[PDB]
């Protein structure tokens, strides 16, 4: 096979080839994370809506297990990759132990894949950053982030994508350690709405609680983006 | 016997522009019966039928290989596949496991649907093709079915007349088999159209 | 050997895979074709290559596997390309295989989005690992299944694929896209979307009339399920109406295109009027 | 053969039933083993082999129908399908360096729409497994000792049109067919029927 | 650029790719360790890039084995790949020889990975600073991409690795307390760290010579080493 | 970048195996093979400018089975790395079909072994023109009949009535065609075709050649296996040269 | 060894080095291909280097099996790989399905090879079209295949240097009756066209399919079709 | 199944019973078992009639596809060879016993290829179960440089030999002359055992057998 290096140091340090991946996560959709006491909300910016695209749904947060959820930004093709690749893995660990595996233990898997495109010969890295929320079995809620490099951390709250800085500037101002349900969404669509077109029909988002997974529909949504677009125009008036 | 384990029994049978495949309905383990509504015939195309007889495992496994090679055929060769070809198809692929083999023997009607003219083919489980003229058969009733098949046929036959001495061969033999019977299911293809009956025989 | 190394399976400075970016710019010279999903089945109508006197068809015994732009793929999902023929016939064949090694083992047919992911899984390998160019290909799968039911689906070099209601991939997919955007409805007869198709193919190749000789369509629908054979497994249950992918005669197009004829009159009387 | 499985399929359920008796050589270990396991929602496996095998087969397939369900957005896969599965998993089996899985399934489910368009069987599907792979649609079966007693039974007194309430009376006979005839102490059965609506436990049947 | 291979040696006599890969730990995270007799320190900055960050997940110091501690700089992906081999190694050893892995061993084992590149493209961007206790009493040794092992009496390696080298070369003798250690350690990070220090904008963990455990240190704990200074 | 790999240029041309075709010309050696009725010869240029070293070692044609004798002209050790795959392939072919390779095959194996490099990049052509001479048994009646084949970088195998390779290929192709417009050349004894040919090595270099500077190699009806010939006979064909 | 693609995509879209291949098969000598009711004739030039080169031992035209031969333009020593392959397909087809293969998935099973020499690493295309004539159930095929992979079926076609000048004079001659003896005819007026020099039968290679077979034109019976033209 | 060879001054006749059994049955009354190898090349084949019928099918097609390369006519050492290689990697389990026939430029060859890998090229040979039998009428009338006619009727002699006093052996001869030119594949050139009582034909009239369930399906 072809086995060149890509993946390679230049002068200053840098890896010029992950670099240039965590460049097409910045283009990317951008896609937010938010926990919560009970709660976690991963919400994501689709394309917006055309007329074409089937109204039959398809969802751009992606369920890697009954319990963990995932969120990319980046090249749609290469993030298919990586969960189809955590979805293979969650199923493999089912096999080997009787437990479903638990959130912070796949993120440090689909990270641990990330970092082999870095440093394999033949592949680039995967372009992709990726915010996984979910629960333990046990009842703890958990929000992660992997980015291309291969390296994940664990948040409160999040983004990616397109003026991901912008956002957690924006969230790191206003959060608070104890969110209900409704006040996580609330917070989680008020902070992509920093970056995304002012629209409701692009926002699609999902709420994770124990055992529960539920997307919102564009009905129980543009509820909260009517609520939240008018507190933009309360923050809009004071400065 | 690996072979004689889970039954049944096949026949086809040339007339004038059509022939009679027929399968009896058991399968078994050895002597016990599982179903009494299971005939061993699979239908590739409007113009070939074939029976498979043997372990069942392998009719089934050996079958949704066939149906796959057949499905790919008629794709990438833009046509329905000929008797000859589809018949000596199957010989490559029993003979590919000539060491570790497929348990069926593959009994092949078939008929041109332009000239008219029939084509049967009786396989063994490595891929040994007999084409007689006349009729083939295979599965457990094998011996006994010779014996029928051989008194019985002539010829230049019509569907009606074939059928008829198809069934009653089918069954006469089955009737001296424990691991085939609980009746039979006949197809007669012609030219012209496919005919599928269900026979009643014995229910032992 | 390792100074001529192109590096196809890199990044750009800007974070783009360019070998993609470009093979899509290979898409946009090839001929255009339409995809429309409605309710009573799918449409695909291509721009053939201009017909030169001497060529001939291949007098292919079964005509609604393959024609020149449309390809089954299975009973139950066609597809048409853009972009590198000689690619298209090399994933083509993978896609055939690919939704018969779901049959074998499941006995069932595969779904739409089942294949539409197993081929750009394909398509983004070539983009990722190997140092080879990636397929310069658009697909344009249209399928029934039992749980989404008549899907039509985009794909592109890159790997990324989208459904849609109705789409267009080639010459003029920008110009096509616009059309379609303006005269889809959610319900949708197979008689209107096959006249949509051919209103949009014939706007965009930019001609009076539908050329019959430079357009093929292809219809992917239910019809009655004829060959049961129900006393071979008694226990299997049979559809009452079973996908049928069929490529569209030269004769069975004409009176679908006479009437696409008859739309671009009817609007050209209207916009003779809004001047007026 | 020691742990006796029996299935039957009505109008409107598939029931099915599974020996507790857990045993090492010729000790009841216990009569409280749950052999059925539960594939989906609406599809259920009743296997009887030696444990090793049993959970080793059952657990693969459990997990890649659940990673099938994942792959397609929710799509719950028909009976056919996961029954086809099975049995060319079980058949891949028996060509290879591993050898057989030595069980015996009476994979058994209810197929629903599963959205407008499915035109597919509606009801409830019932088919027996060797463990070579001889897959095979039926009324009724079987595996184990006991099978052949009950399968007799079944012949005489299934219709194909009883209730939920006769299928409870006639999945008590073939129980108690087992206890009565078969040395081997098959004294507790886990029966479970599978309908539109799940599957359910029966626990007045033992 | 892809001109010059990656098994390539400079006219001055350093491969590229490591004299490059030595860059890539100067710009990462400053770590450093301190081998006193009554146990060995290891401290980190953790480099939070915003407050939402949960601390404890992004964790500078991983635990090798009961005796081994190792904290990274650089790559923090790359060293995960690193600290992953030598637990396994750690375990094996345990495994084969019914006793604790050596420092040194442990160290020898993650430069066994670190040499391989031409199996992976490019050496790993991460020097480790591995400190443990086994027989030879309280040890502190660093990796390189190199792959060259060096124990040391104290290092720090990051972004201000060299300012806090002189820090050392003035404050350190051989005969310090874990006490003096510790506070020496947290001494440094404040000096050179950009933030200002916290309990959790650094972790602090230690390996005592008289049990020979590992204790990671709560922000209680290293708030306690803060108090005395 | 069209010219360092085995890559087409703008006009279809790959630059690698024309650059092959001049490593031929190269070392100012050139072959004359000739058919006549019932014989093939394969006459080389065998120039040794230094006296310390041995004539003897130093051969163009190395014999590649007992009936088809090689004549490499070009990079020298290419050729002799040539030689040996067509001995691993006339061994390979003796042991797989229990006959000796025919000439003509073994010649178009050889050809498509040469394709194979002007494809594959990272591989050097063979800087040289592998020149196979041999009798080929004619299945209508049994009779052996001569015969020339020549391979050349590119891949492309050809049957020769007569061929030149080398220095000056040109101009001894010339003068063998001038000769083919007076004689039939395939009605010719062994001794009139040796003189065309060591004529056309003598017109081609501009010089009368030595016994010593050739060396000749022949096959025959009567002796089919490949001998090289002994400076005696040689001398015998150059004084006939000389004199008409 | 070199396992990396050497035909990419320009920033145009196009596959340059494709059409460079593409330019190398428009280079070698005229061969052209006229099918009839009752059959098709390809015939080709082998316009040999000088009068030495024995004109028997070149071949221009080439049986792939029994009921379908081929002829070439461009690079004769790559079009030889094409055609053992074929020859190996055609075999291999018999071997499965007792049945001569159609010449439909004979050129498909070519056209695969030349797309595998674009995509595939370290090999450039085929620098020859294939001009493949047979017979099937299917009737009487000509069918072009290029470096591209890319085939068309024709009625008649040409290949080579007199190409754009040879179709332009096939098209005004050809009409759909056309009879295989008056085809030959055809087929051999559009060489004498490019031709510079007589024709002989040592000059041109002319290949008919006729009946279910086949067959390359021997001397004797292409002296009886050049004594008319 | 017994199968024979004659080497006669022109070329080479093959013969073979036709009946082809399965286990003590006859499945195939008239089976064909001269198959070609080549035009100028026939290949008898005893023992396992897949293996017989795969390694004669494998050559046959090896040896065209060689007769293009070469553009010459298949030499019968070539076939053997091939058989020989073929039959001996395989340790004798693909049993196929062969005859192989022709004749090349060099002249009439006729070879048996024993399942192991074992060649022998003689005058004249037999395989089969039937091969004793028969080669006790060979070594008994063949002489050398016969015409035609005599080595026809001798092979025919010789195969009914195997097909009366050997079971698996029987029905008819099959005959076929390879000489320099051409190749005479004669089907039943001796029919000894025609139809003893003709067949009493049972008459089952429409409606006889009782059918259930019926279906029709047009085309």
């Amino acid at each position: 096979s072809y086995d060149r290096a890509i993946t390679v140091f230049s002068p200053d340090g840098h890896l010029f080839q992950v670099e240039y991946a965590q460049e097409a996560v910045k283009k990317g959709l951008a896609a937010v994370g938010v926990l919560g006491s009970d709660s976690v909300v991963i919400a994501v910016e689709k394309k917006s809506a055309v007329k074409l695209q089937d109204s039959r749904t398809i969802r751009k947060i992606y369920k890697v297990d009954a319990n963990i959820y995932l969120a990319f930004a980046g090249l749609s093709a290469d993030a298919r990759v990586l969960i189809n690749k955590a979805q293979l893995e969650c199923q493999r660990f089912s096999l080997n132990y009787e437990d479903t595996m638990d959130v912070d233990m796949l993120v440090r898997y689909v990270a641990g894949v990330q970092q082999k495109s870095t440093q394999s010969g033949g592949s680039r890295p995967f372009g992709v950053a990726t915010v996984i929320g979910g629960f333990n079995e046990d009842g703890k809620p958990h929000l992660w982030k992997t980015d291309p490099s291969g390296m994940c951390s664990a948040w409160r709250a999040v983004a990616i994508g397109r003026h991901d800085q912008t956002v957690i500037e924006y969230m790191e101002k206003s959060y608070k350690d104890g969110m209900s349900r409704d006040e996580c969404v609330h917070f989680a669509i008020k902070s992509l709405l920093e970056v995304v077109e002012s629209g409701s029909r692009n926002i699609e988002l999902l709420v994770l609680q124990y055992k529960e997974a539920r997307y919102l529909t564009e009905e129980e949504l543009q509820k909260f983006v009517v609520e939240v677009e008018k507190e933009r125009e309360e923050e809009a008036a004071a400065k | 016997s690996i072979m004689a384990y889970s039954g049944g029994s096949v026949m086809a049978m040339a007339g004038k522009e059509c022939f009679v495949i027929i399968s009896d309905n058991r399968l078994g383990e050895q002597l016990k019966t599982i179903s009494t509504e299971v005939p061993k015939l699979h239908v590739v195309n409007d113009s070939i039928v074939y029976g498979l007889t043997g372990l069942r495992t392998d009719q089934q496994t050996f079958a949704n290989k066939v149906q796959f090679r057949t499905e790919m055929y008629k794709l990438r060769e833009e046509r329905d596949i000929t008797g000859k070809a589809f018949a000596a198809m199957i010989t490559s692929m029993l003979y590919e496991a000539r060491f570790g083999p497929w348990f069926v023997e593959p009994v092949i009607g078939s008929i041109d649907k332009s000239t008219g003219e029939v084509y049967l083919c009786a396989t063994d489980l490595i891929g040994a093709p007999c084409e007689p003229e006349d009729y083939v058969c295979a599965g457990t009733a094998a011996e006994s079915l010779h014996g029928m098949c051989e008194a019985l046929w002539r010829p230049g036959m019509s569907p009606e007349e074939l059928f008829e001495i198809a069934a009653q061969a089918m069954l006469s033999a089955c009737d001296r088999d424990s691991l085939s019977g609980y009746g039979a299911v006949a197809m007669i293809v012609t030219k012209d159209k496919v005919t599928t009956r269900l026979i009643k025989g014995r229910k032992d | 050997s390792h100074r001529y190394d192109s590096r196809t399976t890199t990044f750009s400075p800007e974070g783009r895979l360019y070998q993609v970016e470009y093979a899509v710019e290979a898409i946009q010279q090839a001929g255009t074709v339409i995809g429309v999903c409605t309710k009573d089945g799918v449409v695909l109508a291509g721009e053939k290559m201009v017909p030169h006197p001497l060529f001939d068809s291949e007098s292919m015994q079964d005509k609604n596997t393959s024609g020149e732009k449309m390809y089954k793929i299975a009973e139950h999902i066609g597809c048409s390309v853009a972009g590198v023929t000689s690619d298209a016939y090399a994933l083509l064949n993978y896609a055939r295989l690919s939704a018969l090694r779901h049959q074998y083992t499941f006995q069932e047919p595969m779904a739409i989005e089942d294949l539409c992911r197993i081929l750009c899984d394909e398509k983004q390998l070539y983009t990722q690992y190997g140092g080879v160019r990636p397929y310069g290909v658009s697909f344009l799968l249209v399928g029934w299944d039992r749980y989404y039911g008549y899907q039509l689906y985009s794909t592109e070099p890159s790997g990324d694929y989208s459904a849609w209601s109705a789409y267009a991939i080639g010459q003029n997919d920008q110009v096509a896209h616009a059309l379609l955007k303006k005269d889809w409805h959610e319900s949708m007869t197979l008689e209107d979307g096959m006249l949509l198709a051919l209103r949009v193919l014939g706007k965009t190749m930019d001609t009076a009339k539908i050329d019959l000789d430079r357009v093929e369509v292809a219809v992917m629908r239910k019809v009655p399920a004829s060959n049961i054979d129900q006393l071979l497994d008694p226990f299997k249950h049979h559809p009452k109406t079973t996908p049928r992918f069929q490529i569209l005669t030269r004769s069975e197009l004409k009176p679908h295109a006479e009437r696409a004829d008859q739309a671009r009159e009817a609007e050209e009387k209207a916009e003779a009027e809004r001047q007026r | 053969m020691a742990e006796t499985a029996i299935a039957f399929r009505c109008k409107d359920y598939v029931m099915v039933a599974a020996a507790g008796l857990n045993a090492f050589y010729y000790i009841k270990i216990t009569d409280a083993e749950d052999k059925i396991t539960q594939l989906d929602t609406h599809q259920l496996v009743a296997c009887t082999g030696e444990n090793g095998p049993r959970v080793n087969f059952t657990e693969y397939i459990k997990c890649n129908l659940a990673l099938n369900r994942m792959r397609q957005h929710g799509r719950h896969s028909s009976c056919e399908s996961t029954a086809n599965f099975m049995r060319n998993c079980l058949a891949s089996a028996i060509r290879s360096r591993e050898g057989a899985y030595q069980v015996n399934c009476l994979f058994a489910g209810y197929d629903t729409p599963v959205s407008e368009d499915d035109d597919g069987v509606v009801g409830p599907q019932l088919f027996y497994m060797d463990y070579l792979g001889t897959l095979q649609a039926v009324p009724y079966g079987c595996h184990g000792y006991g099978a052949c007693f009950v399968t007799a039974l079944l012949d005489r007194l299934w219709r194909p049109d009883l209730s939920q309430q006769e299928g409870l009376e006639l999945m008590q006979k073939c129980c108690d067919e087992v206890k009565r005839r078969v040395i081997i102490s098959n004294s507790y059965f886990f029966v479970k029927a599978v309908t539109k609506n799940g599957v359910e436990v029966i626990t007045a049947v033992h | 650029e892809y001109d010059r291979g990656v098994n390539t040696f400079s006219p001055e006599g350093r491969i590229f790719q490591i004299e490059y890969a030595v860059e890539a730990i100067k710009l990462g995270s400053t770590s450093l360790g301190i081998r006193t007799p009554e146990g060995v320190v290891l401290a980190a900055e953790k480099r939070v890039p915003s407050t939402l960050v949960v601390p404890s997940s992004m964790s500078k110091i991983m635990e090798v084995d009961s005796h081994i501690a190792a904290v990274m700089s650089g790559m923090v992906a790359d060293a995960r790949i690193l600290v992953e081999h030598a637990r396994v190694e750690s375990q094996n050893h345990r495994f084969t020889y019914n006793e604790p892995m050596s420092v040194e061993s442990c160290t020898l084992a993650t430069c066994d990975l670190s040499i391989q590149f031409g199996l992976m493209s490019r050496p790993f961007g991460v020097s480790l600073l591995i400190a443990g206790v086994d027989e030879k009493g309280p040890q502190l040794w660093q990796t390189d991409p190199s792959g060259t092992h060096t124990r040391y009496d104290a290092q720090a390696i990051g972004g201000g690795a060299e300012a806090a080298q002189s820090v050392f070369t003035e404050r350190y003798h051989r005969n310090m307390t874990l006490e003096e250690g510790e506070t020496l350690a947290v001494d440094i990070l404040k000096q050179v760290m950009e933030d200002q220090l916290s309990p959790e904008n650094i972790e602090v963990a230690v390996v005592r010579a008289d049990d020979g455990k590992l204790h990671m240190y709560t922000p209680t704990e290293i708030k306690a080493i803060m108090s005395r200074m | 970048f069209d010219k360092y790999i085995t890559v087409f240029s703008p006009e279809g041309s790959l630059y690698q195996v024309e650059y092959a075709f001049k490593a031929v010309t190269y070392p100012g050696l050139l072959t004359v093979a000739i058919r006549c009725k019932d014989a093939v010869l394969v006459v080389t240029q065998h120039l040794i400018p230094d006296r310390l070293m041995r004539p003897d070692s130093v051969t163009a044609l190395y014999e590649v089975t007992p009936n088809i004798g090689c004549c490499m002209t070009g990079r020298a050790p290419d050729g002799r790395a040539l030689v040996q795959r067509a001995r691993e392939e006339a061994s390979d072919y003796q042991y797989r079909y229990g006959v000796e390779i025919p000439i003509a095959v073994l010649a178009k194996r050889m050809g498509d072994k040469a394709q194979v490099r002007t494809q594959q990049a990272g591989l050097r052509p063979m800087g040289v023109v592998s020149t196979f001479i041999g009798m080929d048994q004619s299945d209508q009646d049994g009779s052996l009949k001569p015969q020339i084949y020549t391979v050349d970088p590119a891949g492309w195998t050809g049957g020769h009535i007569a061929c030149a390779a080398g220095k000056k290929q040109v101009e001894a192709m010339a003068f063998l065609e001038k000769r083919q417009k007076s004689t039939e050349l395939d009605a010719l004894t062994q001794k009139e075709a040796a003189m065309i040919a060591l004529a056309a090595l003598q017109s081609a270099i501009g010089t009368a050649v030595k016994a010593k500077e050739v060396e000749v190699g022949r096959c025959t009806a009567a002796n089919p296996a490949f001998q090289r010939v002994p400076n005696s006979e040689v001398e015998e064909w150059l004084t006939a040269v000389a004199e008409a | 060894e070199a396992f990396y693609g050497l035909t990419t995509f320009s920033p145009s879209g196009k596959l340059i080095q494709i059409e460079y291949a593409t330019t190398a098969a428009g280079k070698g000598t005229t061969a052209l291909g006229v099918k009839a009711t009752d059959g098709v004739v390809i015939a080709a030039k082998k316009k040999a280097p000088s009068t030495l080169v024995d004109a028997s031992s070149i071949q221009k035209v080439f049986v792939l099996d029994e009921h379908v031969g081929c002829t070439y333009s461009g690079m004769g020593p790559d079009c030889r790989v094409l055609i053992d392959s074929a020859r190996k397909n055609c075999q291999q087809y018999k071997l499965m399905y007792n049945e001569p293969i159609p010449i439909s998935q004979l050129v498909r099973k070519i056209s695969a090879i030349y797309q595998e020499f674009t995509q595939s690493g370290g090999v450039r295309p085929f620098g020859c079209s294939l001009l493949v004539a047979g017979v099937d159930a299917n009737g009487y095929h000509l069918y072009q295949v290029d470096p591209s992979g890319t085939f068309w079926a024709w009625k008649a076609t040409a290949i080579g240097t007199g190409s754009p000048d040879a179709k332009a004079f096939l098209e005004k001659r050809y009409t759909v009756d056309m009879e295989l003896e008056d085809a030959v005819h055809t087929a051999l007026l559009t060489l004498k066209e490019g031709f510079d020099g007589q024709m002989t039968s040592e000059n041109t290679q002319v290949g008919r399919v006729v009946e279910n077979r086949f067959e390359i034109l021997s001397v004797d019976q292409l002296r009886d079709y050049l004594d008319q033209i | 199944t017994t199968i024979v060879g004659v080497v006669y001054r022109d070329g080479v006749v093959l013969g073979a019973d036709t009946r082809a059994t399965e286990g003590s049955i006859v499945a195939d009354k008239r089976c064909r078992k001269i198959h070609y190898m080549a035009p100028n090349i026939m290949c008898c084949g005893a023992g396992t009639s897949a293996d017989t019928e795969a390694v004669t099918n494998m050559v046959s097609s090896h040896l065209a596809l060689h007769r293009l390369e070469t553009g010459k006519q298949s030499r019968v050492l070539e076939a053997l060879t091939l058989l020989k290689r073929h039959l001996y990697r395989y340790q004798g389990h693909v049993s196929a016993a062969l005859v192989l026939g022709g004749v090349d430029v060099e002249g009439p060859f006729l070879a048996t290829i024993a399942p192991h890998g074992s060649t022998d090229r003689l005058p004249f040979v037999t395989m089969g179960s039937g091969s004793i039998a028969a080669m006790a009428q060979l070594e008994a009338a063949y002489k050398d440089n016969m015409t035609c006619e005599e080595a026809k009727e001798l092979v025919a002699s010789a195969i009914r030999k195997g097909i009366f006093n050997d079971p698996y052996s029987g029905t008819q001869v099959d005959v076929c002359v390879i000489t320099k030119d051409k190749t005479e594949l004669t089907i039943g050139y001796d029919k000894p055992n025609e139809r003893m009582y003709p067949r009493q034909e049972v008459l089952l009239p429409p409606g006889t057998t009782p059918v259930l369930k019926e279906e029709i399906r047009q085309l």
